[PDB]
């Protein structure tokens, strides 16, 4: 008794191998690629393909891997771990919301961009028109002009404002994608201590064979 | 002494976490950064002239009404006599999907522009064909513009285009076939179960296959109805029905026998039945009972009601679909990819991006490898090098694999990872061969994916194919070898004769070899024991993975697997992809193999069957053998296995767009499945592309779908401000600024004349605001309540009523009432009823839905609160009992528990195996006619073992007050013969679907695809395996759910003959 499916796999998880037990169908097998198993022994047949490559007999097996006071540890370890899972729930969703966010910007900043082009086309619009109608006639006069002036000083000082609205827009992308990147600074720190953690839990559940 | 006088200094008492409860937003809505526009408003009017007046106008003003104004209010100011008549003009602006959108229907309101910055400019129609730039329509529907693709890039996209328009015009032909009937079939397909034999439950219920039925009549003016009570034979057709309804209506006393037979004949086909109360109609030569409103009402005790209605004035309703093409209507001489004499290898320059702290993590690699699911080499990384700061590779991985030996769907799977400290940071894969066959050659840029929330792994190869959209991600772009020629994939003929060569040569290889297990050396003659440990791994599930002994095994005797059709998911996944020898091969017993079962082939189309010729040969199953009732059963299992197609014009593709474009059922499920998925940008370029195709085809109902999905935004908008803007306000305060709203004319415009899409046989009409409301839970769902505009509604049901709910993610609800549907009718179609009610939902967006509302239907909680006396002291356990006697009173009672007791025992058994969420007294609902079932499943396959868990759990744990129930009255139940009628049901229950158990492996394994992170990958999947003890025998699995069942329950379970 004393390496000897689905909690075989999660033990593969991440050269290593172990030894797993219908009976009418065979009796042991090797696991990640699974061999069916004289066997003279069980023992006998795997220390000799631990030094030794699994290419001859088919066109290595390298890495065989406080009753009281190891319990609460496992209540321990879980509410980092749970505390680290939240830490790592909630921060895939701030990367997420602000990818999206941000490219509610990036669209929204070509159609200021589209916005402000009718606009420009617009004063350009008006000067052929106006500046046709300054030439005839001439003697309409002030009544006529400083009106078709007044409607075009608003045109400009529009189109100010629409070309603020988008630098001003344009700032804050910056600033979300600074924090983008931010983000995920912190959860590639996380992810690897996540992973120890979870590690440990296992092993230590594990050597023991529920409040916690 | 509480906390030792512990101080947490960090603890700031103000914020906040989301504790102190809804999910992801937000959208926006009438204008830009705004939800709801301001009721009056002001826009600025850009004329021809190059003026700017600025209207003030009401945010529900049509443009009729502000160009009709504007041509006044213009005249005031100057150059008036530069401007045409108004009808020389058009509006136009930029929307919030940046786009110059020109405003051809002027009834349209301003506030359902979605118009950015509150301003119209005016021109004369550009671009005359006005007809032609109603791909307005298309990219609403879709929810982009379609001009966004005219303008994409890569070829392949718009080969797509162009190429698929081949199915939608074969499609468009088969509608006007033989019309206007083809047409009616179309859009009005028949409701039909796949079987049109009966199972003996529902027979029995019949006196010796008699139904009574009633057909109704319209005569003066469109007013009255008369009924005319037939009983017919179960097995009779609609047109034998139609003459028995015509013989009774016009008998008389003036025309004699001989004579009514004549009446009859010249009336008979005038006419085709309607179901009274929706649009289903029986348009043709089935039994009535294989129509699923006929078999329904046979089991609900109910009597049909059918209207006769006039073949002209069906077809006065159904329009011409008249189909128009659009606008938009390899190389020469090659080098073969079996001529190349190298191995693989890819240069591996350099990723500028990457966002990591460089005091946490210590140095940073690439890690590759080739694929094909599960990988033909040896895995290997570069070395960790300019590890964190500014990380750049000039390297040449080499892979040991010869060029020739690439299987057609091979893929280059990469990531870039950080350090036993090992941990991906991000990835992305790429197709060695392109869609034109084409052998991948220089530079590519690669934009990388974030690792999702389960993925611990390193490398993700079932992760999808192509480069990530966002530019501003890891961006590690690499070389791969060029031969002097652009390498193509071998054509049929020449993998035919190496296949062909390959046997010669096999047949004098002699004697022994060492492992010959791989070829035969038993000749054509093979053993008995061979051909029955075959037949024995044949029966065997998908996720019981195969022994490298078993592998070989099976491609050794390879050609006497054509003897079980039904093991090539397992030969299949026997062959080494990287020997060309094996896989030419295998092309050529695939090329004939025999067809198999629907239900089988869909395997292959999952993530682990990539090949092109297997996934061809799973399509022409389905091409065959899968019908119409079943396909869109399964419909999102095979849309969810699009994902996993290598490229954009496929086999699959054709013809689930050519299902879609030939019944209208179908394509109705398939618009808001594609849809639904938008959001999400791995597939929003594909669905997108396909959902083109789809619209541009479908014809009239286009406009139909339109009309819902103008609904959806509506109540995305008005469920958005109620969880933003209006949360810590009143229920009191919310429900008038609902009402308030759904008044506004636009809303009343947007919610009225459309179809439900849980089904759009139901028309919703007017809405009876009196009736609406915003229900109590936290994420602000919506109950929504319309007439039933229907001629008979009195006849089905007069108001329709349905729940939309902006918070939760549906798709795993969707998920289970799919597979609880699938159990009933797996059960009920081999004679054993158990009754389950798996009630309508729907997926419409990024966390959004619609829940079909059960009338009459209470949580146990509500239940107990109505019996419960005051002085609030303790609940009765047979309150519920009480209650439930209250409703069915007489002989009524017995069946109301007949109903419970099998409904209890399907929900027992199903729940339990699916592993859902666990079960209490407010997700579990009772009909006042005593049926039970189930909402709220939450997840799935146990997904709360990811924290601390081999649990097995038992979710549906019957408590003392459905035990009393169960065996009428009795006082310690757990002895009466009632109980043990029910145990003997859910033994049954749990070993019929566990004989189906391949099929939910399969659901469950196609669905991977999905963000769901209840199925990330297949060891999820793998919980059902237990639950169902496929490693058992099939008695020791019934004594396993005995134990199960006994010990969550603490006694009862230990007494039949298995
Ligand atoms: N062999 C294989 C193939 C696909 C997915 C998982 C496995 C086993 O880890």
């Amino acid at each position: 008794q004393d390496w000897y499916r689905e909690e075989v796999n999660e033990k593969l998880r991440d050269g290593t191998f172990l030894v797993r037990d219908t009976k009418m169908h065979g009796d042991y097998t090797l696991t990640n690629k699974l061999i069916k198993i004289k066997y003279s022994s069980v023992v006998e047949l795997i220390n000799h393909y631990r030094n030794e490559s699994l290419a001859q007999y088919n066109p290595k097996l390298l890495y065989p891997v406080n009753i009281e006071a190891v319990g609460k540890k496992l209540h321990e370890y879980n509410t980092q771990f749970q505390e680290k899972s939240r830490e790592y729930d909630r921060l895939y969703e701030e990367y997420t919301r602000t990818s999206q966010e941000i490219q509610m910007k990036r669209t929204a900043i070509e159609a200021f961009n589209e916005t402000i082009k009718i606009f420009e086309e617009q004063c350009q619009t008006q000067e052929r028109y106006s500046k046709e109608y300054i030439e005839k006639f001439k003697r309409g006069n002030e009544k006529e002009i400083q009106r078709i002036m007044h409607n075009y000083d608003k045109l400009k000082s529009r189109i100010s404002e629409i070309i603020d609205s988008r630098r001003r827009l344009e700032e804050d992308l910056k600033k979300q994608a600074a924090e983008y990147r931010e983000i995920d600074k912190r959860m590639n720190s996380i992810k690897p201590d996540l992973i120890q953690l979870r590690k440990t839990r296992d092993q230590y559940l594990m050597w023991l064979t529920n409040e916690w | 002494s509480y906390y030792h006088h512990h101080h947490h200094h960090d603890y700031d008492i103000p914020t906040y976490f989301q504790g102190a409860s809804m999910p992801p937003r937000p959208s926006s809505g009438e204008l830009w950064g705004i939800h709801l526009m301001p009721p009056r408003i002001l826009v600025e009017c850009l004329l021809p002239n190059g003026m700017i007046v600025t209207l003030e106008c009401l945010r529900e003003a049509t443009l009729i009404t502000i160009k009709h104004e504007l041509f006044k209010e213009a005249r005031k100011y100057p150059l008036h006599q530069l401007l045409q008549d108004e009808s020389s003009y058009i509006f136009v602006s930029v929307t919030q999907e940046a786009e110059r959108e020109e405003f051809f229907d002027e009834t349209r309101r301003l506030c359902d522009l979605r118009l950015f910055q509150p301003f119209l400019k005016v021109i004369e129609p550009v671009g005359n064909r006005e007809e032609k730039i109603l791909n307005r329509e298309i990219g609403f529907a879709i929810g982009m513009p379609v001009c966004e693709f005219d303008m994409v890039k890569d070829p392949e996209v718009q080969d797509f285009r162009r190429n698929i328009l081949n199915v939608c015009k074969e499609a468009v032909d088969l509608r006007d076939l033989n019309s206007p009937h083809s047409r009616a079939m179309y859009v009005y397909p028949p409701n039909v179960e796949s079987s049109p034999e009966l199972p003996k439950h529902i027979y029995n219920k019949l006196d010796k296959g008699q139904i009574i039925v009633v057909i109704w009549v319209i005569v003066s003016p469109n007013n009255d109805k008369q009924k005319y009570t037939l009983k017919i034979n179960h097995d009779c057709v609609p047109e034998q029905v139609i003459a028995e309804a015509i013989r009774k209506k016009t008998r008389s006393m003036l025309l004699s026998s001989e004579q009514l037979k004549l009446c009859v004949l010249e009336y008979q086909g005038k006419y085709i039945l309607k179901v009274c109360g929706c649009d289903e109609y029986f348009l043709e030569k089935y039994p009535l009972s294989q129509y699923k409103y006929i078999r329904s009402c046979i089991m609900l005790g109910r009597m049909p009601n059918l209207m006769l209605m006039a073949k002209e004035s069906l077809y006065s309703q159904l329009p011409m679909d008249c189909f128009t093409m659009p606008s938009y209507s390899g190389e020469t001489s090659t080098k073969s990819l079996w001529v190349i004499n190298s191995a693989l290898r890819i240069k591996i320059l350099c990723a500028t991006y990457v966002n990591v702290n460089i005091r946490d993590i210590d140095k940073i690699y690439v890690r590759t490898g080739i694929y094909h699911g599960g990988e033909p080499l040896c895995d290997n990384v570069n070395t960790q090098r300019v590890p964190c700061s500014n990380p750049r590779w000039n390297e040449w991985l080499n892979y040991d694999i010869y060029i020739p030996d690439l299987p057609r769907a091979a893929r280059l799977c990469l990531s870039i990872c950080s350090v036993e400290e090992h941990c991906p940071l991000a990835w992305g894969n790429i197709n060695l061969f392109d869609y034109t066959d084409t052998l991948v050659s220089g530079k590519m840029a690669l934009n990388l994916w974030p690792v999702p929330h389960g993925l611990e792994d390193l490398l993700n190869p079932i992760g999808v194919t192509g480069s990530n959209p966002n530019k501003e991600t890891p961006c590690l772009e690499l070389e791969f070898d060029w031969f002097s020629s652009v390498v193509k994939f071998p054509d049929m003929s020449v993998i035919e004769e190496h296949a062909n060569w390959s046997v010669s040569r096999e047949a004098g290889f002699s004697y022994s070899h060492a492992g010959l297990s791989n070829r035969l050396a038993r000749d054509n003659e093979l053993r008995e024991n061979d051909k029955e440990q075959l037949k024995a791994i044949s029966t065997r599930d998908p996720l019981s993975e195969i022994t490298e002994q078993e592998k070989d095994f099976l491609w050794s005797h390879r050609h006497y697997c054509v003897t079980i059709p039904e093991i090539l998911p397992k030969l299949l996944l026997s062959v080494k992809w990287n020997s060309r020898d094996e896989v030419a091969q295998m092309y050529c017993l695939v090329k004939d193999w025999p067809p198999i079962k629907p239900e089988q082939a869909m395997e292959l189309l999952d993530c682990n069957y990539p090949d092109p010729m297997v996934r061809g040969f799973a399509v022409r199953c389905l091409e065959k053998y899968l019908t119409d009732d079943k396909l869109s059963q399964y419909l999102i299992q095979l849309v969810q296995v699009l994902k996993y197609e290598q490229y954009l014009d496929n086999l699959l593709v054709r013809f689930l767009l050519k299902k879609a474009l030939t019944n209208q059922r179908i394509g109705h499920f398939f618009f808001w499945h594609l849809k639904s998925e938008m959001h999400n940008k791995t597939v929003s370029q594909r669905f997108g592309l396909l959902l083109e195709s789809y619209c541009r085809a479908c014809g009239m109902y286009l406009k139909h779908l339109n009309r819902q999905v103008e609904a959806m935004e509506k109540l995305i908008n008005l469920t958005d401000i109620l969880k933003q803007e209006k949360k810590d306000e009143t229920q009191k305060v919310q429900m008038k600024f609902l009402v308030e709203q759904m008044r506004r004319p636009d809303f009343m415009d947007a919610l009225q004349g459309f179809l439900s899409p849980l089904n759009p046989a139901h028309q919703l009409g007017n809405l009876r605001l009196e009736e609406c409301r915003i229900m109590s839970s936290a994420k602000r769902p919506l109950w929504l309540n319309w007439e039933n505009p229907d001629i008979m509604s009195e006849l089905l049901f007069q108001n329709n009523e349905i729940i939309f709910k902006n918070g939760d993610d549906l798709r795993q609800d969707m998920l289970t009432l799919q597979i609880i549907r699938i159990m009933e009718n797996i059960w009920q179609n081999q004679g054993l009823d158990l009754r389950m009610l798996p009630y309508g939902c729907l997926s419409i967006g990024d966390c959004v839905g619609l829940i079909e509302v059960v009338r009459n239907s209470h949580t146990i909680m509500q239940i107990q609160c109505k019996g419960g006396l005051k002085g609030a002291l303790q609940f009765n356990s047979h309150t519920l009992h009480q209650w439930l006697k209250d409703k069915n009173k007489g002989e009524i009672y017995d069946a109301a528990i007949d109903l419970f007791t099998r409904s209890c025992a399907g929900y027992c058994v199903a729940t339990f195996i699916l592993g859902i969420g666990d079960r209490h007294n407010s997700n579990i609902m009772v009909k006042d006619d005593g049926q039970l079932f189930h909402i709220d499943f939450g997840h799935f396959l146990d997904h709360k073992k990811k924290k601390f868990g081999k649990r097995e759990r038992v979710p549906f744990v019957l408590t003392q007050d459905f035990l009393i129930v169960i065996s009428k009255g009795a006082q310690e139940c757990t002895k009466t013969r009632e109980f043990e009628r029910f145990q003997e049901m859910c033994y049954k229950a749990y070993l019929a679907i566990r004989q189906h158990a391949n099929l939910f492996i399969n659901l469950f394994s196609m669905m991977l695809g999905s963000g769901m992170p209840e199925l990330q990958s297949f060891d999820d999947i793998a919980y059902i395996r237990k639950t169902l003890a496929l490693d058992k025998t099939e008695q020791e699995a019934l004594e396993y759910f005995m134990k199960q069942m006994n010990d969550a329950h603490h006694g009862g379970w230990t007494t039949k003959m298995d």
